[PDB]
């Protein structure tokens, strides 16, 4: 299936933490309980899985050069309009804390706002404009780029909590280990590499 | 009915000969403050005071109405007392036969006897303190009830007495015991036992569960997860074959039954055997001229969960039912905690907590099920060497005081 | 141009698409109108603020002031509610001060809790009620080498509603005040031309508001007898300004004014029959004294009584002829006084060193059960913390020694 | 001058506030390619700031990080066309570093939690010196990572390269992502070993 | 410090009676496990290093290369001869001039980044250490640089395991953390064709490659021309890693730490089960283009170091599941990965070592559903 | 306040795209000479005439390079914009590209443009030679190179990777010039005419035609360049037009 593999491959082989790199911030500072992790990666992948098809339709139909008219390229709004779409939904999905104020309101605080501004939101519609993605791959790579961002958050997580049970030099502790454990745990992501969608 | 694979016996050399016969002449016993959980002593007597069989020694301020009575009577003849005076141990030498005595009832009518006269005379008599309330392991309350009372009518630990000998003996006790509980409990009476017989009670409250496999599967934590899983709001009472048998003399007699058959065993006594004595006896007395020569360890109860009998604490515990005696000679997981321990729980992660202190973790996970025998064979394999007794106890501790 | 337009239009069309949707969400996700916040039971307490997250803000716009100082950031820890009903689910920085029995009672901190619906709290009644009296000094002497009693004199034949081991709080306005200017007694200034402490001057920018504990118990009617430590510089940090309200209380004379409000406290005494202990030092004589004098002369309470004062020479003791009256007059009650260095003029004769040593060997030691007494502390924060382990290693609850810390 | 440097050593937008890791990663490869992103991001972050100051009374919260985003990106896209036109070698080095300005925490980050609720020139003081304190990390590891990555640094053979005839063998971990992760790492242990008042408790 | 008067119950109800397992026997006991599979590393390094250096060299042009190069006069010295007449002892002699250099470096630099943290945090020294030199000594290459070796051995030490807090307080396995600080930094060290034979100027593709490249039919020892069968596999005698070579010499510890409790084996279980299972569903499904879909079940276990992986660093107790379920899950992962990279990821001829390390990222969540199943169980009071 | 909120978001939204669409028309012009001139240094450094400068490329340009459309299908040229065709924006849109079967698609390449740009060096009023673009993707990037061929349409005048994306030092030697210059004399056909460029693992056979050493421990992106050159040496690439050029 071509699908399946898009999805694989946004998870596993391009991993947007562990792979590409992109929301660190978030990604190092909420990473401490998995519940809260579990709840940001599942903010993520909805608000990945809506923006990236949202994006597509805009660009396809108005913003690609010659589509509202022949000689007309409005591509110059395609950096402003993208964000803006990933900004909206925050706002929402910020409202939306109306039944998930205990566990993520308060978990996220200032990040919450700041989740329209992670690499892997902005990113993974940027790749979907390069590349060629249908509608239906809009939403596999969003999805599938999603799962793969909670996953290493909901891992990153499980490391930390399961390291309750050490003794990390004070001054590492807290923001200085969990680059150390990023960086280690890229390398295990390292298995990817290779790999051909 | 119910089978355990996942636990341990220990292979310690001297077992008893499982025949009941009369230990050392005892003139000296104490009751052990520390053994109760939780408890603030209210003094009720100094040194040099004369005190009666049944005769209140002291008080909990933090359990209103329990009363911790003498064994014997006697003359009081220390209080020793720890760091920030900490009552360890109220010694009484046994001297005289003054006793106070209670209300005697037939057999026939223990069963429909009301549940506040079954307390007041338990109270009163001391012998509210043989039950135990899981989760915490402390004497319950005395305006509190429990809808499953768990008697422990089997030992697995290592060198212990076989409850059936015992039991046999005191067969009209033990029974009219069973009758008291059936009125006391509001629920049922779990009589958690081995294959073999024991004397059965009449009344539809009382349900025989038979458990066989290794050593865990006699300990009440055992049997109240698989019959009666507790929690905070689930309380199981627990209480010992041996305190059933003076329940049901004290409501037939009258009286305050002390007398106690207890296993002196292990590598370095010459006859290990079953020995009657008393309740608190003092364990110097109790071994004298049945150990071999050399520098010894006497163990109030198991090899696997008890005190060391040692200054003013070698006296017999109030839960223990043996004395065992033996010469002086982090959690990486090796499938160690997992083969001894057969409750469903995840134990290399339950102990993390202990040990990281961790008590809302150390909850979620199970330790409010938990007494410290419950995870004396972690303690054994482990090749860290940790107490998770005293580490689940600090985190029980930690929990009482926070809620 | 031509395709800038187009760009300019099609760009302001779809991000206001997004603010109707976004506004749509506002709708639906958030519908608001106004919050009821219920104080107690009474209507008259009662806040309408629209919802806004704030419980804090919406009570301190409304009248009611619960303590603050960290201003919210669930850092000091000091504004507790009861929000019985309301107020969702206790947050992680809240139970990091609110224990999970207070919690589940239904103790909040307010700076953390959202006002999100209508909800009702439980605020004390204390706090409804504060009156302001501007009261005329009566005496200002200087009971001890940095200590002044500062009577007041209530306005209009009032009398202030305080609790023994309460405390009020005077409001002082701007100004500049030399120590010169103070009124220390030739028997008390040794010390002070010696150090030359008559040379420090005090200056607030602003009004400034401080608490002092009484010493004068409830039935001395009119007045409000207190006690007060110069606030000197620190002898760790010499090189800081002085205090800024003691040093303006010193200031004061006969005949002039102060603006006070009150009452408050928490440091009462235990309604029981238990043996009291009493174990003060220094500004500490004006709780302790207000308690015994409330157990003698009004509750007339027969329980055990028991003082011990630590002072460093027998000048710095005061309120000597009280106690020994108190002491001669109630056989419950025996007070005690330990100098940490006894003057050749003092002759003393009684108990050197520091208390909780003098304490200890007098009474604890050897009493049977001093696990049974309540005790009820207020000294220096040297003398608290030496108290409290002596005291602890004879097994004394926490709940049964209560603390003044100032 | 004093709130400038604050954001260097006492609250590093990558060491104290958790804003920006994604681009310092992927920058530091190069010296040159950290300042050219660390004056980039200076110039877009303190003009943020000091325009959502203008109108931070009158910006409605509903639609906050609408506004805010339309001045951050609009800035961003200013730049990338400027560095396009003029300095077109360097914009192909940048690749989509450019576009990723916007998706800096930093940006958004100080225009939210200072810029509204403040003035705008103490706002874009406070942009100013976030760029820097990114850049004392941007440069603090595309000095290692240039080293001993590449034997260089600003394109300058530092190391001589077996390649070339030298003896310096690079380390090709310091290309990739994680030498960054633990260069960064053991960065923030220095800082809050030597400021102690940084630390998190236990 | 100080002494104190009276005792409480706390410390009465001691352990009066321990098991003699302790840390101390867990650590020697493995250390003891791989010294079969690292004295048949040195022979075999020795042997392959031997038989490829006269199948290049002859005569006074053999003499030249051997006066050349420290490892072969030093062997020559000793009593050994580089002919290939050559008895076990000889091969041993020259193994033993590769391998022991790496592991005193390994040793010495890792105990003293070792002491260093125990040193100046006042903690005791522990005796992990033993397990991760031996073991990063026995994963590398027998030409390794000692300074390659030293930098490995830093990192894995350090980086993966002190700046945790040391044995018992790090979640990624160290030995192999150092081997991938190597595999990434100086990838020419450790891969190609000319790192795992000490036969100057050789260059022979070992099994993983060729049989990447041509199938089992590519499967040739150049030195000796000869088709490499699966016993040689087996037992080691092939091209490779001082101490992974030999699948038998790997068994047979592992049988012992197994046995004594210290190894998992629901682990290694795992380990088998997810191979075979991924194995043999690319079997099936066939590619007519990667020859590796075909490689079977049997030929994955000798091939590498799985079977090194596998019973001595999958098994690692602090990095791996503490849950009976999640070592199954964590096991599997490993074995399934190990395969995927050796089939589907054309860089990596191998995938153990950085199979290990994905799957302790994830061993922690495995662990977390079983727990958080298990709560609800008892939420539910276990349905009773 | 909706109305305030309307106000704000709308009146930012136009005047913000007003600055954002003033600075991107007004200096898309700048930007289109700096993108041409790139193109144009690359072209002249594979035809081994020496430029430097704006002014001396452009004037060098003109005067010695000629760009022309080609349809692949045909092999024949095209009349069009061939200064400004963007070949990969046809590979993008199905009216101007063909999509790729996997035998086909050798190179990686997922899609072909029906047409493609080629570039002819004129010495005098006569073309001395062409420039072919190519690309296939190699182990981790697609990778673009122009191929300089002579008359004869099988000898390679020369050869540059313009756009790569691989590791440096072990792969991403295709930008080194000595194994670009490797190329040079090189044969991009067999006896037969079909696809024989050969990157050889371990080193080429002395006086190879076609035999170009790989990148030493770079087999994968070795073996992309080979893909590389396969599909566009080929009938689907520029197959047919050297044919033409062949005779
Ligand atoms: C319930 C209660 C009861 C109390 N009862 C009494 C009582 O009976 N008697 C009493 O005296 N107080 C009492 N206090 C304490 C009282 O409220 C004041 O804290 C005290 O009087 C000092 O007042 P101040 O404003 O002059 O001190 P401050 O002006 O706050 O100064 C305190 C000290 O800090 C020093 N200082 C000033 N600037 C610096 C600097 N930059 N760095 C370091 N140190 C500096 C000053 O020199 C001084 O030594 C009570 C408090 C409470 C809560
Ligand atoms: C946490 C992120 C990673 C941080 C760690 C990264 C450190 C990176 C560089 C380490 C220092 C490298 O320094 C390295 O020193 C060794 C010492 O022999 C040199 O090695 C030199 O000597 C040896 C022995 O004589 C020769 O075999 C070798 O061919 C020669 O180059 C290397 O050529 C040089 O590159
Ligand atoms: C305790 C450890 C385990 C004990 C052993 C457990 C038994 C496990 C058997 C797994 C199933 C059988 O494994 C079977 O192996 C044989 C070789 O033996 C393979 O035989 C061959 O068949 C396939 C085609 O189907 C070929 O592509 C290939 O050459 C090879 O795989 C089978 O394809 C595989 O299906
Ligand atoms: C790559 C192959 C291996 C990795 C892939 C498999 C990963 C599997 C783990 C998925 C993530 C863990 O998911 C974890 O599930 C458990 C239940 O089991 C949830 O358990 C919790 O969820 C709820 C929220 O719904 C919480 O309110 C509550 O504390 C508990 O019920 C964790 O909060 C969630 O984070
Ligand atoms: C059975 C067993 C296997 C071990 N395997 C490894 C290993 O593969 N790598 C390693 O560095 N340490 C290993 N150790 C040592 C130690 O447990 C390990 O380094 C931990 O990760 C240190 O916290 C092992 C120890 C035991 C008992
Ligand atoms: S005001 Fe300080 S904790 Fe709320
Ligand atoms: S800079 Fe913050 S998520 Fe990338
Ligand atoms: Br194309
Ligand atoms: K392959
Ligand atoms: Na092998």
């Amino acid at each position: 299936e071509h699908y399946i593999s898009l999805l694989v491959k946004s998870i596993f082989i391009e991993n947007m933490a562990l792979s590409f790199f992109l929301g660190m911030c978030t990604f190092l500072a909420v990473s401490k309980k998995v519940k809260t992790s579990f709840g940001l990666g599942i903010a993520v992948i909805v608000v990945l899985t809506i923006s990236v098809p949202v994006n597509n339709l805009v660009y396809n139909l108005v913003l690609k050069p010659d589509a509202l008219v022949e000689g007309v390229d409005l591509s110059f709004l395609n950096f402003i309009t993208f964000i803006g779409v990933i900004a909206a939904l925050v706002q929402i999905l910020e409202m939306i804390l109306d039944r998930f104020f205990p566990p993520l309101y308060n978990a996220l605080g200032i990040f919450l706002p700041l989740i329209t501004v992670n690499c892997a939101i902005f990113g993974g519609v940027s790749f979907m404009v390069q590349r060629d993605y249908s509608f239906a791959e809009s939403v596999v790579y969003g999805f599938g780029s999603g799962v793969g961002w909670m996953l290493a958050i909901v891992a990153l997580a499980g490391i930390r909590e399961k390291m309750k049970y050490s003794d990390v030099p004070p001054g590492l502790r807290g923001l200085g280990i969990t680059f150390i454990t990023a960086g280690l745990m890229a390398l295990g992501f390292m298995s990817f590499s290779g790999v051909q969608l | 009915m119910i089978t355990i694979k996942k636990g341990l016996d220990l292979p310690i050399a001297g077992t008893p000969s499982q025949v009941i016969s009369d230990g050392k002449a005892i003139k000296k016993v104490a009751l052990l403050g520390e053994e109760y959980v939780g408890m603030r002593p209210t003094m009720h007597v100094r040194v040099g005071d004369e005190v009666k069989k049944a005769q209140i020694l002291f008080e909990d301020k933090k359990n209103p109405g329990v009363k911790f009575t003498s064994p014997v009577s006697g003359k009081v003849v220390e209080i020793n007392r720890g760091a920030k005076r900490v009552l360890q141990s109220v010694v009484i030498e046994v001297a005289g036969d003054d006793q106070v005595t209670f209300d005697k009832f037939e057999a026939n009518q223990l069963a429909s006897l009301n549940r506040d006269a079954i307390k007041t005379q338990l109270v009163e008599s001391g012998l509210w303190t043989a039950f135990r309330t899981r989760p915490f392991s402390k004497v319950p309350a005395i305006d509190s009830t429990s809808e499953a009372i768990f008697v422990t009518a089997m030992d697995t630990n290592p060198l212990a007495a076989e409850p059936t000998v015992v039991i046999n003996e005191q067969s009209e006790a033990f029974v009219a015991g069973l009758d008291v509980l059936s009125a006391l409990t509001t629920g049922k009476v779990y009589v958690c036992k081995k294959g073999t017989s024991l004397p059965r009670s009449q009344q539809p409250n009382v349900e025989e569960h038979v458990f066989d496999g290794p050593h865990p599967a006699g300990l009440a934590g055992t049997h109240m997860h698989f019959l009666y899983p507790v929690s905070a709001d689930h309380v199981a009472w627990s209480i010992n074959y041996q305190d059933v048998i003076a329940v049901g003399q004290l409501f037939l007699t009258g009286e305050l039954y002390t007398q106690r058959v207890v296993s002196l065993a292990g590598p370095v006594v010459n006859k290990p055997r079953l020995v009657r004595t008393v309740m608190g006896a003092s364990l110097e007395q109790l071994v004298d001229s049945e150990i071999m020569p050399g520098e010894v360890r006497i163990i109030s109860g198991s090899v696997l969960s008890g005190t060391k009998a040692t200054g003013p604490h070698a006296y017999l515990g109030r839960y223990h039912l043996q004395v065992s005696v033996l010469r002086e000679g982090s959690m990486v997981p090796i499938g160690n905690y997992e083969k001894v321990m057969p409750l469903d729980m995840e134990p290399t992660l339950l102990l993390r907590d202990l040990c990281a202190g961790d008590s809302d973790s150390a909850v979620r996970l199970g330790a409010l099920e938990l007494d410290e025998e419950d995870l004396a064979l972690c303690t054994f394999v482990c090749p860290g060497k940790y107490e998770y007794g005293q580490l689940l106890r600090e985190c029980l501790d930690k929990i009482e005081k926070e809620g | 141009m031509s395709t800038i337009i187009f760009g300019v239009v099609m760009f302001t069309l779809i991000i206001l698409a997004l603010v109707l949707v976004i506004l749509f969400a506002k709708s639906k996700l958030v519908p608001t109108g106004d919050i009821t916040i219920s104080i107690n039971g009474d209507p008259e307490k009662a806040i309408v603020t629209q919802p806004g997250g704030k419980l804090l803000t919406a009570l301190a716009g409304a009248g009611v002031f619960v303590s603050s100082a960290c201003g919210g950031g669930g850092s000091c820890g000091q504004c507790r509610v009861k929000i019985k009903s309301g107020g969702g689910d206790i947050l992680p920085t809240e139970l990091d001060h609110i224990s999970k029995g207070e919690a589940r009672e239904g103790e909040r901190l307010a700076c953390q809790v959202a006002v999100k619906a209508d909800m009702d709290l439980e605020l004390p009644e204390e706090i409804f009620g504060v009156k302001k009296w501007e009261c005329t000094v009566i005496s200002n002497d200087n009971k001890a080498t940095f200590i002044k009693e500062l009577k007041l004199a209530i306005p209009d034949g009032e009398s202030v509603p305080f609790r023994a081991g309460g405390y009020i709080q005077i409001e002082a306005p701007a100004h500049h005040v030399k120590y010169a200017d103070f009124d220390v007694p030739e028997k008390y200034r040794g010390d002070w031309d010696k150090f030359n402490l008559f040379r420090y001057e005090s200056k607030v920018d602003e009004p400034i508001i401080r608490a002092y504990s009484m010493a004068n118990y409830p039935e001395e009617f009119g007045i409000i007898m207190l006690n007060v430590r110069i606030a000197t510089p620190p002898p760790n940090n010499p090189n800081v300004p002085p205090g800024q309200m003691s040093s303006y209380i010193w200031s004061l004379k006969a005949g002039d004014k102060c603006t006070i409000s009150g009452p408050f406290g928490e440091f009462f005494a235990k309604d029981t029959d238990a043996e009291m202990v009493f174990i003060g030092g220094g500004a500490g004589m004006a709780p302790m004294r207000s308690h015994i004098f409330d157990q003698l002369k009004r509750l007339k309470s027969k329980r055990k009584m028991s003082y011990w004062y630590g002072a460093r020479s027998k000048r710095e003791m005061f309120y000597v002829e009280d106690f020994d009256g108190l002491a001669a007059e109630n056989d419950n009650f025996v007070w005690h006084c330990a100098l940490s260095d006894p003057q050749p003029e003092d002759n003393w004769t009684g108990y050197t060193g520091f208390i909780h040593n003098v304490l200890y060997e007098n009474y604890l030691k050897d009493h049977e059960a001093p696990e049974d007494c309540e005790y009820y502390m207020c000294g220096p924060p040297m003398m608290n913390a030496a108290v409290i382990n002596m005291l602890k290693n004879l097994g004394v609850e926490e709940e049964n020694i209560l603390l003044d810390d100032f | 001058k004093k709130s400038v440097l604050a954001p260097v050593l006492d609250n590093n937008p990558i060491a104290l506030q958790v804003l920006g890791v994604c681009s310092a990663l992927a920058v530091t490869t190069k010296l040159e390619t950290a300042f050219v992103m660390t004056l980039a991001v200076m110039f877009v972050t303190a003009l943020s700031n000091f325009f959502v100051s203008l109108i931070r009374n009158h910006i409605p919260n509903s639609v906050r990080i609408i506004v805010q985003m339309a001045i951050i990106a609009s800035l961003v896209i200013v730049v990338d066309q400027i560095l396009k036109a003029y300095l077109y070698d360097i914009s192909k080095q940048l690749s989509v570093f450019v576009g990723l300005i916007i998706t800096n925490c930093i940006v958004m980050g100080r225009a939210e939690a200072f810029a509204m609720k403040s003035e705008p020139i103490p706002s874009f003081i406070d942009g100013i010196g976030n760029g820097l304190g990114y850049g004392f990390v941007l440069m603090t590891v595309g000095f290692f990572r240039e080293l001993l990555g590449s034997g260089k640094l600003f394109g300058l053979e530092v190391l001589p390269l077996i390649s070339n005839g030298g003896w310096y063998q690079p380390n090709g971990l310091m290309l990739l992502a994680p030498s960054a992760f633990f260069l960064i790492g053991f960065m923030i242990w220095a800082i809050r070993t030597f400021k102690p008042e940084q630390v998190e408790a236990k | 410090a100080t002494l104190f008067y009276t005792p409480g119950l706390v410390t009465k109800r001691s352990s009066h009676v321990r098991d003699s397992v302790d840390l101390k026997r867990i650590m020697i006991m493995v250390w003891l496990a791989v010294f079969p599979a690292m004295f048949w590393g040195m022979y075999n390094a020795g042997g392959q290093a031997i038989a490829a250096l006269n199948h290049l060299y002859s005569g006074d042009q053999l003499a030249a290369i051997v006066a050349g190069n420290w490892h072969y006069w030093l062997t020559e010295m000793l009593g050994g001869t580089m002919s290939s007449d050559a008895g076990w002892g000889s091969k041993m002699l020259l193994g033993a001039t590769y391998f022991l250099p790496i592991y005193a470096t390994v040793f010495i630099v890792g105990g003293f980044w070792e002491v260093l943290f125990c040193m100046v945090r006042k903690h005791e020294v522990n005796e992990g250490f033993f397990v991760t030199s031996i073991l990063f000594a026995l994963i590398v290459p027998p030409t390794l640089p000692l300074w390659q070796a030293a930098l490995g051995i830093t990192f894995g030490v350090v980086v993966a395991k002190e700046v945790f807090g040391g044995t018992g307080r790090n979640f990624l396995n160290p030995a192999l953390a150092g081997r991938a600080f190597l595999f990434f930094a100086y990838p020419a060290q450790i891969s190609g064709d000319l790192v795992w034979t000490a036969a100057d100027g050789y260059s022979g593709a070992t099994a993983l490659s060729q049989w990447a490249q041509g199938g089992a039919g590519a499967l040739i020892n150049n030195a000796t021309g000869q088709t490499i069968t699966w016993m040689d596999a087996f037992i080691g005698n092939i091209p490779g890693s001082i101490g992974e070579v030999s699948t038998l010499a790997l068994m047979i510890g592992a049988a012992f730490i197994v046995y004594m409790g210290i190894a998992s084996w629901r682990i290694i279980g795992g380990v088998m089960i997810g191979m075979i299972l991924l194995s043999t569903l690319f079997n099936v499904i066939g590619s007519d283009t990667n020859a590796m879909f075909n490689m079977p079940w049997h030929w994955h276990l000798v091939l590498g170091g799985f079977a090194f992986g596998m019973f001595f660093m999958a098994t690692d107790p602090v990095s791996a599941s503490f849950t009976n379920s999640g070592k199954w899950a964590y096991g599997i992962l490993i074995g399934v990965m190990c395969v995927l990279i050796r089939v589907v990821n054309p860089a990596y001829p191998e995938g153990m070592m950085l199979a290990i390390l994905f799957a302790n990222l994830f061993a922690p969540l495995f662990d977390h559903v079983v727990v958080e199943r298990n709560i609800k169980r008892r939420l539910a009071r276990y349905g009773k | 306040s909706i109305k305030k909120t309307l106000f704000v978001v709308i009146a930012l939204s136009l005047v913000c795209s007003i600055i954002v669409s003033a600075a991107a028309v007004g200096l898309r012009d700048k930007q289109k000479e700096n993108a041409a001139l790139d193109k144009q240094s690359k072209i002249l450094q594979v035809a081994g005439i020496e430029a430097k400068g704006s002014k001396q490329i452009v004037e060098l340009f003109n005067k010695s390079i000629e760009p022309r459309l080609v349809d692949f299908n045909t092999g024949d040229f095209v009349e069009g914009d061939a200064a400004n065709y963007d070949q990969r924006k046809a590979a993008k849109e199905a009216s101007e590209s063909i999509k790729l079967t996997a035998e086909q698609d050798k190179a990686k390449i997922q899609r072909r443009a029906n047409v493609g740009v080629v570039y002819l060096v004129k010495d005098g009023d006569k073309t001395s030679k062409v420039i072919l673009p190519v690309h296939g993707n190699g182990l981790w990037s697609m990778m673009y190179a122009f191929v300089a061929v002579e008359t004869d349409g099988n000898t390679v005048s020369g050869l540059t990777y313009y756009e790569q994306g691989e590791t440096p030092g072990l792969g991403g030697e295709v930008e080194n010039p000595a194994w670009r210059a490797q190329w040079v004399g090189k044969k991009l056909f067999d006896e037969n005419h079909k696809p024989a460029i050969k990157i050889v693992k371990g080193g080429a056979p002395q006086g190879s035609e076609h035999g170009v050493d790989g990148l030493s421990g770079a087999t994968l992106t070795s073996n992309g360049v080979q893909n590389t050159f396969d599909f566009w040496l080929g009938d689907m690439g520029f197959g047919p037009f050297l044919t033409k050029v062949r005779d």
